[PDB]
């Protein structure tokens, strides 16, 4: 391999350098924004508790104030 | 999982399945039901429902 050893080693070295470049060049950057995760709850109406107000008396009408 | 948001029939099916799971004492030992209880049902269900 008197006339084969040199070009093969040259190609090997070039490939190694290209690989190192392709890695390290792309390592830089790659973090421009931060996006937080979202964890919401299910908004459904199953078995809602029911509150009933009742007003009654011997009178005809009444004035009523209540808290919803 | 359902194609449409889970409703009343889904809850009935879930309750029946939970009862039958609790029936099998040999394999199943405890089922913590959070979707059944309204206090914790929000956690057990996904956002899309």
């Amino acid at each position: 391999l008197g006339r084969i050893w040199l070009p093969v080693l040259i190609v090997v070295a070039v490939a190694a350098g290209a690989l190192i470049v392709m890695n390290v060049r792309t390592v830089f950057g790659s973090n421009p924004v931060v996006v937080t995760e979202k964890t919401s709850d299910n908004a459904e109406d199953f078995n809602p508790k029911v509150v009933t107000y009742e007003i009654f008396g011997s009178g005809s009408s009444a004035v009523i104030n209540y808290m919803d | 999982e359902g194609e449409e948001p889970l409703g009343i029939e889904a809850h009935a099916f879930y309750d029946k399945m939970v009862a039958d799971l609790r029936a099998d004492t040999e394999h199943v030992q405890h089922v913590q039901d959070f979707w059944g209880d309204t206090l914790t049902a929000s956690g057990a269900q996904s956002v899309d429902g």
